[PDB]
């Protein structure tokens, strides 16, 4: 109902990458068949850190043991997480489905990797805190990756959310990161002189 | 422990400020617990002049450009009366 809407958007996005386990949980939970909801919440935690993947992962799952009734019931609750998943987690999910394709092809080069990229473009827009917390979560994020590149990544984006949102004051909060994360490429013009005087002083 | 992206986070969020004090800018100098008043003293001379020749872009404001460096002027003289008071009497 609320999980056909979220699955729906998820599909849309995770269909350009291309990447079963479902195979593998399917004969575990099989065996076992004693399991809590926050046991299977946790498994899937474990599997995956990303929202979108655990929520696609109980698709599968719903799926699969369409063919396997035996009663093999507790499928009863992995209906109970998609429903929790999609109350609790549906914009989580919707956005970390949204950016896979691109934090993907991004983190290829070795250098910045999938999960911290999509975290980044998630907490820019669900939970944005200024200028100085994205910095600091940049820098906590990617202290071997290329910040610079993450930037674009997130200014690249959040042109196209822009778009596609012309509303109000989501329209204007995205505006807000993006002036930000175009402020921060300014200030990489200082960095020398900034570590000049770091170097002097400390 | 003050790391190089932290002093460079310190100055994005000063520079982020509507109307920064002068506070914002002593604050930048005690992370770097100076052994010192002349150091102190030198510490918001290097950084006026540091922010001075930052390009207009990294401002939001000319106005708020001139308050930050006003602000850093006012830490420079607070510095100075500070280094004074330390040497005005004999104890």
């Amino acid at each position: 109902a609320r999980v056909s809407d979220v699955e729906e958007q998820v599909n849309q996005y995770l269909s350009k990458v291309p990447e079963q386990n479902v195979s593998e949980l399917l004969s575990l939970l099989s065996n076992s068949p004693n399991i809590s909801l926050s046991q299977l919440k946790a498994y899937l935690e474990g599997k995956s850190e990303e929202p979108s993947e655990q929520f696609k992962m109980l698709c599968g799952l719903r799926d699969a043991l369409k063919g396997r009734p035996e009663l093999a019931h507790l499928s009863h609750l992995v209906e109970q997480a998609l429903v929790s998943m999609a109350e609790e987690q549906g914009e989580t999910i919707v956005l970390g489905a949204r950016i896979t394709p691109e934090a993907y092809r991004e983190s290829q080069s070795g250098v910045n990797p999938l999960q911290p990229l999509r975290d980044t473009y998630r907490d820019a827009v669900m939970g944005y805190q200024g200028i100085y917390a994205i910095w600091s979560d940049l820098q906590k994020r990617f202290p071997n990756g290329d910040i610079d590149s993450v930037i674009l990544f997130l200014q690249k984006a959040l042109s196209a959310d822009l778009q596609s949102q012309q509303s109000g004051s989501g329209r204007e909060k995205l505006g807000i990161v993006i002036s930000d994360l175009q402020k921060l490429k300014e200030f990489g013009s200082v960095s020398d002189q900034v570590k000049g005087f770091w170097q002097f002083f400390s | 422990a003050y790391d190089l992206s932290e002093f460079m986070g310190d100055i994005v969020a000063l520079v982020d400020k509507r109307w920064a004090g002068i506070h914002d800018i002593e604050h930048l100098a005690n992370a770097f617990s100076l052994p010192t008043p002349e150091i102190k003293v030198r510490f918001y001379q290097d950084l006026k002049r540091m922010f001075r020749l930052f390009p207009l872009g990294v401002f939001s404001d000319e106005e708020q450009r001139q308050n930050l460096l006003q602000m850093c002027q006012n830490a420079i003289d607070m510095a100075i009366e500070s280094e004074e008071e330390e040497l005005s009497e004999l104890d």
